[PDB]
């Protein structure tokens, strides 16, 4: 009866989101999640009582993420769009993903990713540094955390900057044990906040099940990501 | 959890 | 029609790549002749075809390969049984034939294209390392010296 216009509050809030009108999308969300609350503090049952905690605490993270970015406009940001990765979705490949915010303009890439240890993440680079040769990349500036199993790592990501040395593309890779936020920018202005960072892949069924080479085809974890604008 | 999550409604409207 | 030709250790000549221009949502059957799809290499290298052919809306792909006489047959047949029953649940009906007779390098669509390459899918080099760029994406790698007719009825 109340609760059914904290619905459609709400699923207003959605459509904002989707529609990219996030100062709208905040406000809306925010009332959405107080009509929440006056059901919550209502309800005695316990099983619904918990039901709520989760779509509240849902939707409040959304809300508090939406503010976040909004204040952080500070010369760093402009929350132009973000784009869900459901859970096992697929068509969401390195060049799928950042194919409209690249262009010849672009000559270079920063990368903050906390998560390129493990053989597959390596490779997961190594595609990322693929797509961005064809465009005018000239220098690729990569900052990841410090693994100690890092030899791996250190010769690793040693042998890609080989490797793009030999097109004319040079490689800068610093470590920091203190790092989480995850962060890529083109000089042109874009920037691009990925939840898991480039790590957001499963692995595959079989040897040779479909989606093995095109990651198009490769289904991939739950995660966010995040566009902005700098001009 | 109704003071964890109506304190976070305090910060978006600070 | 029109023949290309290959010079050695060239790029940009992915499946993707070659294949752009005649290939688009009207294509819903293909068919293929290539003798060896028999190694492991070869194996991933049909896998990357079928992978740039439902992106477009094909349900009905053709294979007629050469079976190997050694011992590498046992994972060969196996091996494209795992990509039919994958491509099956991707909804697409993948048909294997074999002949140890069959010498035509020869791809074909159903909207009137068709093509024939000089060392069939096989003419990809291998990488260089094996953090080389080109490793990922077949545009980057060097490809061995052939030739390629395109015919169209």
């Amino acid at each position: 009866p109340q609760s059914t216009a904290a619905a459609t509050v709400l699923k207003r809030a959605v459509e904002l989101d989707s529609e990219s009108r996030y100062p709208q999308a905040l406000v809306c969300y925010q009332e959405g999640i107080d009509l929440l609350l006056q059901v919550l503090k209502g309800t005695k049952d316990n099983t619904k009582r918990c039901n709520l905690r989760e779509k509240i605490s849902k939707y409040m993270d959304r809300a508090e993420n939406i503010k976040k970015y909004l204040d952080q406009e500070k010369e760093d940001g402009k929350y132009h769009k973000q784009i869900k990765i459901e859970e096992n979705a697929t068509g969401f490949s390195y060049e799928s993903l950042f194919r409209e915010y690249l262009n010849e303009t672009v000559t270079e890439v920063w990368i903050e990713d906390p998560y390129i240890r493990h053989t597959h993440q390596l490779y997961n680079f190594l595609r990322f540094c693929e797509m961005l040769i064809k465009c005018k990349v000239k220098t690729i500036h990569l900052l990841t955390s410090l693994d100690e199993e890092q030899v791996q790592q250190s010769r690793g990501l040693q042998e890609i900057e080989e490797s793009l040395r030999s097109h004319g593309v040079l490689l800068e890779v610093q470590y920091s044990s203190s790092i989480h936020d995850r962060e890529i920018r083109f000089n042109n202005g874009w920037m691009i906040k990925i939840g898991r960072g480039l790590d957001y892949f499963k692995k595959p069924q079989s040897r040779f099940s479909l989606g093995y080479c095109d990651f198009d085809l490769r289904p991939c974890h739950e995660t966010t990501v995040d566009i902005f604008h700098k001009k | 959890m109704e003071d964890q999550l109506s304190r976070r409604l305090a910060a978006l409207r600070n």
